[PDB]
């Protein structure tokens, strides 16, 4: 009995009227709830009996549902309201949560500032070397970092409360086998805020 | 009206963990209690719920015969036992009270603060903090690389908290080695590299490791 939440990611601005969807693959008899979750915190109940507001929830939140279709509406988005939103059904077991909808603050495209940091000498003295690519303050969040002439891992920040942008730290890590490819190491950065891919390097 | 859960757990694969939830400020036997978990970066999974009055339990089929909920009326407390632990079980576990309008699941009302549970073979280790050195020689970037520590979390501050405006602290990453690494960074004008001396404060309480380290070009 699957609950599909749509869309997964939504971009919006303060004052935007916004609608979020939950489809159930089979009828639930209005046994449906909506939650809000801000990162680091636990969820709050917004809606139960799929149209009824919990005490303490702002009128700008509204919901309706009929059968297999459920919607949550914010009449005007407030800064407090950018968070992730979950649906849950009580119809039968298991009581299931939707996948989520993350609502992010929409801004103008901004290109990342790219940086590359070669390994530390101190890190080298430990017998292991890591090269880092830093993408500072970009938007939107979809971006591509490529290492090669190896296996790497990327990590992204949250959205900045001040600037509403994202940042990315990619780490290419080779100790194992000074890579079977050993000359020049680099990271090509692709983002739609840039003319064409930006590249940074050393040695 | 509050639910206070127990502290963070670290466990080897194949082990078992008991998490507790104590209720305050409302009568315990009046509301069903769900258990819900969230793995990092992922959404909510319902494990099951218990009636603290009757002691009735419904466990989600996926977890049946592995997960168990119990309760103690005396101490107004609910228990969750997860057994035969696996990497898949890493995440935060919440207890949450149902409004239980009409003796039915209606919605989750009061939530616990959550209990972090980590499952790995790995052993407690302090981090290695490495400089991320500034270049040329316009605008530049500085940082720390906090590598191979277990378990989470750590704290990272720049100028020992003095400037929070430029700092970007990236979430850690679980490595193939089974230990965590993150990066911390700051952006500054590039005339400042000769002048100002850059603080780095890192606290990993699990290893009881406090580290201060400085980054210049
Ligand atoms: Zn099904
Ligand atoms: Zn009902
Ligand atoms: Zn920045
Ligand atoms: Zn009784
Ligand atoms: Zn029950």
């Amino acid at each position: 009995i699957q609950l599909t939440q749509s869309p997964s990611f939504l971009s919006a601005s303060v004052g935007d009227k916004v609608t979020i969807t939950c489809r159930a693959s089979q009828g639930v008899r209005n046994e449906l709830a909506w939650y809000q979750q801000k990162p680091g915190k636990a969820p709050n109940l917004l809606i139960y009996y799929a149209s009824t507001l919990q005490s303490g929830v702002p009128s700008r939140f509204s919901a309706t549902g009929s059968g297999t279709h459920f919607t949550l509406t914010v009449s005007s988005l407030q800064p407090e309201d950018f968070a992730t939103y979950f649906c849950q059904h009580m119809s039968s077991y298991p009581l299931t949560f939707g996948g989520g909808t993350k609502v992010e603050i929409k801004r103008t495209v901004a290109a990342p500032s790219v940086f590359i940091f070669p390994p530390s000498d101190e890190q080298l003295k430990s017998g292991t070397a890591s090269v880092v690519c830093l993408l500072n303050n970009f938007y939107p969040r979809e971006a591509k970092v490529q290492w090669k002439v190896g296996n790497s891992q990327e990590s992204v920040t949250e959205q900045d409360s001040k600037d509403s942008t994202y940042s990315l730290s990619s780490t290419l890590t080779l100790s194992k086998a000074d890579y079977e490819k050993h000359k020049v190491y680099a990271c090509e950065v692709t983002h739609q805020g840039l003319s064409s891919p930006v590249t940074k390097s050393f040695n | 009206e509050v639910l206070v859960q127990s502290g963070a757990e670290v466990k080897k694969p194949g082990a078992s963990v008991k998490v507790s939830c104590r209720a305050f400020g409302y009568t315990f036997t009046g509301n069903a209690l769900h258990w819900v978990r969230q793995a990092p970066g992922q959404g909510l999974e319902w494990l099951g719920w218990i009636n603290p009055h009757s002691g009735d339990t419904t466990t989600s089929q996926k977890f049946q015969g592995r997960v168990y909920m119990t309760r103690d009326k005396s101490i107004n407390t609910a228990f969750l036992d997860v057994t035969r632990l696996t990497s898949d079980d890493t995440g935060i576990y919440y207890c949450a009270r149902d409004k239980y309008y009409g003796n039915e699941a209606v919605g989750m009302d009061v939530w616990g603060q959550g209990t972090s549970v980590t499952v790995s073979s790995a052993s407690t280790k302090g981090p290695s903090v490495f400089p991320l050195a500034p270049s040329s020689k316009g605008t530049a970037a500085l940082g720390c690389l906090v590598k191979d520590y277990f378990p989470e979390p750590v704290t990272v501050s720049w100028n020992s908290g003095a400037l929070t405006s430029g700092v970007h602290t990236f979430p850690a990453v679980l490595q193939s080695s089974g230990l965590y690494s993150l990066s911390s960074v700051v952006t500054v004008p590039s005339s400042s590299l000769g002048t100002q001396t850059y603080i780095c404060n890192v606290n990993h309480k699990p290893s009881n490791t406090k580290v201060d380290k400085k980054v210049e070009p």
